[PDB]
């Protein structure tokens, strides 16, 4: 004899030592990334090609 | 008579109970279960 059996009800595990299927389904993904960047740059310069002659002490 | 007319005793009540079920022996007037899911699944 074994307990009362609904008639309606899905058969879903109720006590200890019920059988019930798992479908292993599963799908994760993760990601991450990042950057970072400097510059400079300078360039400078001056010259006297001709110096008139009350400027040549100087 | 009288006061059992008017007063209820305290611990003396009723309660509430539901279920579902199937209603079978119907003249075809029961439902168009390609709509009603759970019918058929029950």
């Amino acid at each position: 004899n074994y307990g009362y059996q609904p008639l309606f009800e899905d058969r879903r595990p109720r006590n200890i030592g019920d059988t019930l299927t798992i479908v292993l389904q599963e799908n994760v993904s993760a990601s991450k990334s990042s950057s970072a960047n400097a510059s400079r740059d300078g360039k400078t310069s001056f010259g006297f090609d001709t110096v008139p002659r009350y400027l040549q002490g100087l | 008579e009288r006061i059992r007319d008017l007063t209820s005793v305290q611990g003396v009540r009723e309660n509430s109970l539901i279920g579902y079920g199937l209603v079978v022996g119907l003249d075809g007037t029961g439902d168009q279960t390609t709509q009603t899911p759970f019918t058929t699944q029950t």
